[PDB]
């Protein structure tokens, strides 16, 4: 009756997160490890530039498909990709502000990478790297948004 | 912080210090003009104000009283 | 039975007594003079 | 009695881990430890949840909650009817004895400990807030 | 409310022609109920049905309105604080360990609302949609008639 | 041996002279009363029965004896009904004319007036037409007599005093000891082989011998008066075997495993009598047949004094995994120690199937008659639903209850228990965030369609025209189950309902039961109570989780499972309790269920229920819940206000009690808001400048007058909200459907 | 740690919590409370509070009026 799955995290019982494999199965480590949000050497700018073309990219297609002009042929693209821009204009917005609110306190503990050794804070972390950041995500957006009719004007297959 | 006053009207029954949940209080000798014991209040900052104290106060009126002031992170009894 | 009769001498014993004895004479009263809006006899 | 320095090489009970440890208001601001010596190992109720087994010998715990630790501490005092003392640790590595502030606990007297917070007054003998308005802060008559 | 059903049935009635309905519905609160509340209900929740909608419209929404902020500030008047610090911390920890959530971290550490601002809260959902629910019912009644 | 009867003889002796010392169970109370809050507490710790002592043996024979109590009241109501069918009623009249005669079996006294409630029901009979199904169930067991129904309210009279006897005797005389309880094998074979098998086995029997020849014959026309009596059926096997031949060849067939001879009232026909718009009597035979085998069988399965059986705790103890530790190591002492986790699982599961019976018995009409009685079939539903949910409700306050009382640590490390205490946080959160999710997708979908109404925009609602959210899961389990005796269950003549599909079943021009069709207003109303339900669990988990500790108070446990709070600090810790988790996990049951018994009302007035009038089925609404039912503007205009007609134009009727309970239970609802908005400490204050009024009089009491706890004033309002509600949903569904069905 | 909201409270200024927004917003004009607050100020403050209330309530007949005007009939 060996085997046990469950772990407390990095083996502190009094941390209180409970690895798992929903946590830490190494498909899941991985994936989520390289994904922009956890590329903590990259420039903030960037990992903003690609989570933003992202975002934009999928939130276009709601506006688009069930939108107030959903049923108008060449008017629904149009209509959900600039909904879908304001909405990433408001996001941006959002993202400075929570930059200009945040980063104002400077936390002293340094961190460690569930192994031991202690790595540099993440620099998207700070007012200047969440600034970049977010203007990375505006960029990215508006672009996500315009491939986003672009898409729906050049697939094939898009109904 | 709370405010946690303890008034002349103290027998020294040390059940408010018992039941304080936080350490707040603590038994001194022979402030009040009394018999052997007295309540103190020295940690104050640690008072999430539970009032447990004075629902163990058996003086009527209250000898120990706990009046709600500014909140804190552990005023507002907060592990995060 | 002095137990017993100081059971029915308890509150909710000599409530429920009482107020039997209440609503059946007021029940009577509305049976042999039904419909007293004033006081008329 | 002197206050007596924290031990860091000192074992912690069996636990398998829960979620209602430590947040990041260990890391930021402060988290709290409490230190006890068992006779045996015994299991006792952990106040995060859950339940684990007190090591025979001295046992370190971490909390993030100072009421944690002092509940802990009367559940050993009456459960097991041990003497712990608990510390308050920032993440400077600076650590403030708590508990048994004097060394001994405070429901009983130690001879030494300087009161606080004591109005010589009785409790219907507090002034109006009429003398007390405009202090300058909100204040009760209490003061 | 009980003031203003008072004057808005008596002068419904004289308005219609018809203090007759007053003058022999106000002696119990079924009629109350029956004849003011029920009554002059129809045109203000028709105001929009599968079929359309009217001018109404507004004020049919507004009713259902002032009746959604009533019944939330139940909440805050029936259920008190210590479930909600409790829940909130629940959802802390959920905040702190999700993963791409934890980048974006509170600046004010959340916690329920007080007491005493529980019972304003709810108190003022409560005022609120009494008042927007009473409003939406007296223009809609009146002005659907009249 | 290790299964024996053990009980202490003589252990309590029967006298009053604790009747006349209140409050001689507490040692809190015996001192007795000096204020009014010690006259509320004698209620409230009567039958707190682990705060009275602590040793489980006199806990499990009060228990015992108080189960015995029920059962001798339980037993009184019963014999009540069927001495009101005998006496009060119009049951033999309704048996000649079950189509047109209202069921009654109460009558008023002309006394203030009140003889305007003895309606005219039919039958010659003036008096209340009951809603409570046993003219049909009366009727399904073969009765056709006011002398039997006499004869069981005599048998249940005396069987009540035989259970009451035998509650003085088991706790008085000779009370059963601690390891008598504990043989939870024993119990579960007996309560499953004899209790359900040998009870379903004697019903099989009766309806095999009563039910089915009398129905048999009821169904051919014939009068109840010419029909045999049930012994005459029991004593000539020529008249079993002229109405089923299969009598004619005895019990051999059974003895030689030719059960088939028995086809003719043992069958499998599925669907609905057309006669009686009920289920065959024959399959319900058959059904109670098989399962008082399945019980038979599954009551020999734990091992109690001879070497073959299960040992539960050997199952438990070897049901674990990698990711659940230890798994149920330790659940056979929780669960044979504490009273309390057992009435927790025990009220969860009876619950759960109270409502699965409401949700079976509509689809499935089992008693005559009673498809097409639709107030019978709602009042049914309805009141087989809130019984489940306030059992569940007190499967989660008495969960909590062992958590805070029963629950040692010791016995749980690392059990499943142990790990679910020790990831309560992940739990909590993810039943936090469905909930939300659910709220918005399913209550914002009726907002937004409320405002595209409100806004012109009906092409933008979530309809079955505009956007269709189909059902189509529920949809595709429909047409399985009506295709079913076709592929997967050759052997049923047709399916279980007419609700997955077919052809209605039509009883005296009324429909019995037609197919129920799922659309856009049943998703969205389906993911309502799918979210009024994840929340009702989310308060009641969260109490049973967060009864001992939390992160805003650790030593929760110690202050116990009821105390109103811990103080205005940490912010205000009122209701941190898993007592007011219960009181809330109430107020959410009642809004959870409020929408069940709506949807069920309002989609059988549409879409089932109706008359036949030409070849043609008009319904009771006219089919409205399918375009109606998308906004809450719809709930308010076509269901609650259109359907309230029947209940404030009921005075002068004999319907008119019912307006009268609809406005008093909107007062008692009201009402329960000054204890719910309240607080004690304005109370308090009142009650002493009214006692200065009293004093200064000289009538101040000498139990000094308090005001209710912080605990008691919010059950007071609990209570008294629930049954305002639920009284103002029986008499408007009461008076709405005795009056269009 | 010590925000900037609550200008008239430094007991909210440093709560760290949300209970600083909400009651910063219910507390600000409860001018006797406020932290440094003497009787003077006090009633010219309220003196200035009854100007701006007399300024919204002649901004707002002067909206009725315009709208009447402008959009009505
Ligand atoms: C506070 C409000 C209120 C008031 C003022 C009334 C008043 C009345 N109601 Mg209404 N009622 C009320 C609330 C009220 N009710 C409520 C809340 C309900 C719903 C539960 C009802 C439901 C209701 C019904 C259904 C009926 C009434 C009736 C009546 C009448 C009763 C006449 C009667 O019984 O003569 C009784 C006459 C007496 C003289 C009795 C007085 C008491 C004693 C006996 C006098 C003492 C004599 C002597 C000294 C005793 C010696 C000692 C003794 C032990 C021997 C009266 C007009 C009845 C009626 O006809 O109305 C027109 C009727 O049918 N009421
Ligand atoms: C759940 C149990 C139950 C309930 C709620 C009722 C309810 C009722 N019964 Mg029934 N009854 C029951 C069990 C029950 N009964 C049983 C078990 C028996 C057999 C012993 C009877 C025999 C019986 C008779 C013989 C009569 C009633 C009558 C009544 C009515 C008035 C009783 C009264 O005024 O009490 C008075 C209470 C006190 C004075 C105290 C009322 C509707 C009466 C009725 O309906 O008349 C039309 C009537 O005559 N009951
Ligand atoms: C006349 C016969 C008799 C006598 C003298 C006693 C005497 C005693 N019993 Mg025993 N008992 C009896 C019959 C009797 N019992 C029966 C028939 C049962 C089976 C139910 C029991 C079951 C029993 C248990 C389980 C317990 C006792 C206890 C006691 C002691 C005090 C009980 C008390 O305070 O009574 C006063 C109590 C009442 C009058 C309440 C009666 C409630 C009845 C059963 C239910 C009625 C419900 C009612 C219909 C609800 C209506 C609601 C309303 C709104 C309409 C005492 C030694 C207790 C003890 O501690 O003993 C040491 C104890 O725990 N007895
Ligand atoms: C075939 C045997 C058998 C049967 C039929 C039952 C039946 C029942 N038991 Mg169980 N029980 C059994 C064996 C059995 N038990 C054994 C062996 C033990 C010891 C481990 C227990 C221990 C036990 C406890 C601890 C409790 C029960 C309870 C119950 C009742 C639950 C309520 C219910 O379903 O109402 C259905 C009601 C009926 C079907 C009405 C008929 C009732 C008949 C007359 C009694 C059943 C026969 C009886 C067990 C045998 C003795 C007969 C007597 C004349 C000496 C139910 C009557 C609970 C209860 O309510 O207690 C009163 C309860 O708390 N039983
Ligand atoms: C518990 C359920 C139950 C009961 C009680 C009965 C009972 C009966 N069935 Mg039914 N039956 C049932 C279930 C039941 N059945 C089911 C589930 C099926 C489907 C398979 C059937 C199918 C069925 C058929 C097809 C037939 C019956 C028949 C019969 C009768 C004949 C009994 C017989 O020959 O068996 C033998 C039984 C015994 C020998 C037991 C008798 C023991 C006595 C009581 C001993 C007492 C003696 C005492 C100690 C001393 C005297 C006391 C005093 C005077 C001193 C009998 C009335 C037959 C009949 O004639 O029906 C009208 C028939 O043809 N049954
Ligand atoms: C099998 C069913 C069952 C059983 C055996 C128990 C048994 C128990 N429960 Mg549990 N409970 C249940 C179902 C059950 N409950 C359900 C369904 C709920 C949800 C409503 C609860 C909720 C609940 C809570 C929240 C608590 C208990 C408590 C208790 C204990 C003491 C109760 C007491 O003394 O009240 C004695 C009886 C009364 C006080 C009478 C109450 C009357 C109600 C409020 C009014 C309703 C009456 C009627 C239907 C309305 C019309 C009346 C008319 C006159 C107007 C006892 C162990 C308590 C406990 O263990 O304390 C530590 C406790 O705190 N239970
Ligand atoms: C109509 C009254 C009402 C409403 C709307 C709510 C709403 C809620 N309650 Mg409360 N509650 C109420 C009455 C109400 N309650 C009452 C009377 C009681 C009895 C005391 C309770 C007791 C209670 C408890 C005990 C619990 C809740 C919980 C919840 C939440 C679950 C649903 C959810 O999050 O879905 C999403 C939100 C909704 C469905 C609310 C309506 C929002 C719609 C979709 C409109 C959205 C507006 C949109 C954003 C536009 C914004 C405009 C902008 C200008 C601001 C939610 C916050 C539970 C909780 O918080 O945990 C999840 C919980 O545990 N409630
Ligand atoms: C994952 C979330 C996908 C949800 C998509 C959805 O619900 O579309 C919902 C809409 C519904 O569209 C509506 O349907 C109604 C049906 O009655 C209406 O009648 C109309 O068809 C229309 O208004 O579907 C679409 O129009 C878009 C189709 C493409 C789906 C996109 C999937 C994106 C990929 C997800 C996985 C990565
Ligand atoms: C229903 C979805 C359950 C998902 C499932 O398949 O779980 C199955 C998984 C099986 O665990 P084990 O095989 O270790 O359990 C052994 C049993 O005997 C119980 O101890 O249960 C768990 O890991 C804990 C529950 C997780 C609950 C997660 C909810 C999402
Ligand atoms: C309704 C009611 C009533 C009545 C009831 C009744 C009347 C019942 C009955 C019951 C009965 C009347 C029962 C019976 C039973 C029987 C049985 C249960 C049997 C069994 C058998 C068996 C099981 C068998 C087995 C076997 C075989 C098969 C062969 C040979 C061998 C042997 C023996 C082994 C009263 C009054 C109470 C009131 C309430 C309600
Ligand atoms: C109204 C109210 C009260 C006051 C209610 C009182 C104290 C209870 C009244 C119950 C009855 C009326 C008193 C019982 C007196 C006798 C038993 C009755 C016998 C004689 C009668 C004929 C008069 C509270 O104490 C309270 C406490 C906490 C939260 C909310 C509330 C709350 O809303
Ligand atoms: S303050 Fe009250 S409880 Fe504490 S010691 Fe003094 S008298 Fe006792």
């Amino acid at each position: 009756k060996k085997a046990q799955v469950i772990s407390p995290v990095n083996g502190d019982p009094f941390v209180g997160m409970l690895e798992t494999p929903v946590t830490s199965a190494p498909i899941v480590a991985t994936y989520l490890s390289n994904l922009p949000a956890y590329r903590t050497g990259v420039a903030p700018v960037l990992r903003g530039v690609e989570i933003g073309l992202a975002h934009g990219f999928l939130l276009a297609g709601p506006f688009i498909k069930l939108g107030p002009l959903r049923n108008v042929p060449e008017t629904a693209e149009i209509a959900g990709s600039l909904s879908a821009a304001g909405l990433v204009l408001i996001l941006a917005l959002c993202l400075s502000i929570y930059g200009s609110a945040q980063f104002q306190s400077t936390p002293s503990i340094g961190v460690k990478t569930l192994s031991g050794r202690s790595v540099a804070r993440d620099p998207l972390f700070s007012a200047d790297g969440w600034s970049e950041f977010a203007a990375g995500f505006l960029v990215g957006g508006e672009a996500g948004v315009a491939w986003a009719y672009v898409c729906t004007q050049i697939l094939p297959y898009y109904s | 912080a709370h405010i946690v006053k303890i008034y002349d009207t103290c027998i020294g029954c040390t059940q408010c210090v018992r039941a304080c949940p936080l350490d707040v209080l603590e038994m001194v000798p022979w402030d009040g003009c009394k018999a052997s014991q007295m309540a103190s209040a020295p940690r104050t900052e640690d008072c999430v104000g539970c009032k447990r104290c004075e629902t163990a106060c058996p003086t009527d009126f209250l000898s120990v009283r706990v009046y709600l002031g500014s909140e804190s992170t552990r005023s507002m009894g907060l592990s995060y | 039975m002095k137990d017993f009769t100081t059971y029915l001498s308890t509150a909710p014993v000599i409530a429920t007594i009482w107020f039997t004895f209440t609503a059946g004479l007021l029940i009577e009263i509305n049976r042999y003079f039904p419909d007293p809006l004033v006081f008329s006899f | 009695w002197t206050v007596p320095t924290l031990n860091p090489d000192t074992p912690s009970p069996i636990f398998g881990g829960s979620t209602g440890g430590l947040l990041r208001k260990a890391q930021t601001e402060e988290f709290y430890v409490i230190t006890w010596e068992a006779k045996k190992e015994q299991i006792f109720e952990m106040p995060t949840g859950g339940a684990a087994i007190m090591r025979q010998g001295p046992n370190l715990l971490k909390f993030g909650k100072k009421e944690q630790c002092l509940a802990l501490t009367t559940q050993l005092r009456n459960k097991f009817k041990l003497t712990p003392c608990f510390y308050r640790v920032f993440p400077d590595g600076k650590v403030q004895y708590l508990h048994p502030a004097d060394g001994v606990y405070p429901e009983k007297v130690n001879a030494g400990r300087v009161g606080a917070n004591q109005n010589m007054r009785r409790i219907g003998q507090n002034v109006n807030p009429i003398k007390v308005k405009f202090s300058g802060r909100m204040m009760s008559p209490a003061e | 409310g009980w003031v203003t059903f008072y004057w808005h049935w008596k002068h419904l009635t004289l308005w219609q022609g018809n203090v007759a309905q007053f003058d022999e519905s106000s002696t119990y609160l079924m009629g109350w109920l029956r004849d003011y509340l029920w009554l002059n209900s129809s045109q203000l929740i028709n105001g929009y049905n599968p079929f359309g909608m009217n001018s109404l419209s507004v004020w049919a929404w507004t009713f259902l309105f002032g009746h959604l902020i009533y019944a939330t500030g139940f909440m805050f008047l029936i259920s008190w604080r210590g479930y909600w610090q409790e829940l909130i911390e629940t959802l802390v920890w959920a905040h702190e360990k999700t993963p791409l959530a934890n980048l974006v971290y509170w600046k004010d550490k959340p916690v329920a609302l007080s007491i005493v601002q529980a019972r304003l809260v709810g108190l003022a959902h409560f005022s609120v949609g009494y008042i927007f629910t009473y409003a939406a019912f007296l223009i809609a009644s009146t002005s659907g008639r009249f | 041996k290790k299964v024996k009867i053990a009980v202490d003889r003589n252990p309590v002796e029967t006298s009053f002279e604790k009747w006349a010392k209140p409050g001689h169970f507490s040692r809190t109370l015996s001192k007795g009363p000096n204020t009014t809050t010690w006259i509320w507490n004698l209620h409230a710790d009567a039958h707190d029965f682990d705060s009275h002592t602590s040793d489980l043996e006199e806990i499990s024979r009060k228990v015992f004896s108080a189960h015995f109590g029920q059962l001798g009241i339980i037993f009184i109501w019963l014999s009540g009904m069927y001495f009101h069918g005998a006496r009060f009623s119009n049951y033999e009249a309704w048996l000649s004319d079950p189509t047109h005669i209202k069921p009654s079996a109460q009558v008023v006294w002309p006394i203030v007036g009140q003889e305007i409630l003895n309606g005219d029901v039919g039958g010659g009979f003036q008096g209340i037409q009951i809603t409570s199904g046993f003219f049909q169930l009366w009727r399904a067991s073969g009765i056709t007599s006011e002398l039997q129904l006499y004869t069981t309210a005599i048998g249940g009279l005396v069987m009540a005093a035989a259970m009451f006897f035998a509650g003085w005797f088991h706790y008085h005389k000779a009370a059963p000891k601690l390891e008598w309880f504990q043989n939870v094998e024993s119990m579960l074979n007996h309560h499953l082989g004899g209790l359900l098998g040998l009870g379903s086995l004697a019903w099989a029997g009766h309806q095999i011998h009563v039910s089915l020849p009398v129905n048999k014959l009821l169904d051919a026309g014939v009068d109840p008066k010419e029909i045999p009596l049930p012994h005459d059926l029991l004593l000539n096997r020529a008249i079993m075997a002229d109405l089923y031949p299969s009598f004619a060849k005895g019990i051999a067939p059974f003895f030689t495993l030719n059960w088939s001879e028995y086809s003719d009232f043992l069958t499998f026909k599925g669907g609905l009598n057309p006669v009686t718009g009920g289920l065959w009597l024959s399959d319900t035979a058959h059904h109670h047949v098989a399962i008082a085998v399945l019980f038979l069988v599954a009551g020999h399965m734990y091992r109690t004094n001879w070497g073959i059986g299960h040992s539960m705790k050997e199952i438990l103890e070897a049901h674990r995994g990698p990711f659940t530790g230890e798994g149920h190591v330790g659940l056979y002492e929780i669960l044979t120690t504490s009273w309390h986790a057992q009435l927790a699982i025990n009220l969860a599961l009876f619950g759960s199937l109270s409502i699965i019976v409401a949700h079976h018995m509509y689809a499935m009409p089992p008693y005559p008659y009673l498809a097409t009685d639709y107030g019978t079939q709602l009042s049914l539903f309805t009141h087989h639903t809130w019984i489940g949910g306030f059992c569940i409700v007190g499967a989660g306050a008495h969960a909590a209850i062992f958590m805070v009382r029963d629950y040692d640590p010791t016995n749980n490390y690392n059990n499943l228990l142990d790990r679910v205490i020790r990831h309560r946080d992940a739990i909590i959160s993810h039943l936090n965030w469905v909930c939300i999710f659910l709220g918005f997708h399913s209550f914002g979908l009726y907002i937004h369609n409320d405002t595209m109404s409100a806004l012109g925009r009906p092409q933008d609602m979530f309809s079955d025209t505009a956007i269709q959210l189909q059902p189509v899961f529920a949809q595709w389990i429909q047409n399985t189950h009506f295709l079913a005796p076709q592929l997967t269950a050759p052997n049923a003549l047709a399916a279980t309902s007419l609700t997955w599909g077919g052809d209605l079943v039509a009883v005296g021009g009324k429909v019995a039961m037609m197919p129920i069709s799922l659309g856009t207003s049943d998703f969205m109303v389906h993911h309502i109570h799918a979210f009024t339900i994840h929340v009702t669990v989310l308060i009641l988990l969260k109490g049973v989780l967060f009864a001992r500790s939390s992160r805003l108070i650790p030593d929760k446990a110690n202050l116990g499972f009821r105390f109103p709070c811990d103080g205005p600090g940490r912010g205000g810790t009122c209701q941190v309790s898993a007592w007011d988790h219960v009181f809330l996990g109430l107020f959410w049951m009642y809004n959870s269920l409020s929408i069940v018994i709506f949807h069920f009302s309002w989609k059988m007035q549409s879409d089932v229920w109706g008359t036949v009038t030409a070849s043609g089925v008009s319904h009771i609404t006219g089919g409205n819940f399918a375009q109606s039912a998308n906004t809450i503007n719809g709930w308010l205009r076509d269901f609650l206000w259109a359907q309230s007609s029947q209940v404030i134009q009921s005075y002068g009727s004999a319907l008119s009690a019912y307006g009268l309970i609809f406005l008093g239970a909107h007062f008692v609802w009201a009402f329960s808001l000054m204890f719910l908005f309240s607080g004690r400490g304005y109370w308090q204050e009142l009650i002493e400048s009214i006692v200065w009024a009293h004093n200064k009089l000289k009538v101040a009491p000498a139990i000094q007058p308090r005001a209710l706890s912080i605990t008691q004033g919010r059950a007071v309002g609990v209570a008294h909200y629930l049954l305002g509600g639920i009284a103002t949903t029986w008499s408007f569904f009461l008076a709405r459907i005795i009056s269009v069905g | 740690a010590t925000k900037l909201f609550p200008k008239f409270s430094q007991g909210l200024a440093q709560d760290p919590t949300t209970r600083r927004i909400w009651y910063g917003l219910a507390m600000a004009h409860d001018f006797e409370s406020h932290d440094g607050m003497t009787e003077e100020n006090l009633y010219q403050k309220i003196f200035a509070s009854h100007f701006g209330q007399l300024s919204i309530i002649f901004l707002w007949t002067s909206g009725n009026l315009f709208h009447v005007a402008w959009q009505g009939n």
